């Protein structure tokens, strides 16, 4: 969680 | 991101950046030379 891609 | 995996390819790999890669001669009209 950290939805970067 | 959190960096249990694949740190990094998530850094830019999404709509920060759309997964850039490019610039690998983008600049080598690199030839003969002379």
């Amino acid at each position: 969680a950290x939805k970067x891609x | 991101i959190t960096x249990i995996s694949l740190c990094x390819p998530g850094c830019k790999x999404g709509a920060l950046m759309g997964c850039n890669m490019k610039x690998a001669x983008c600049n080598c009209s690199i030839h003969v030379s002379k």
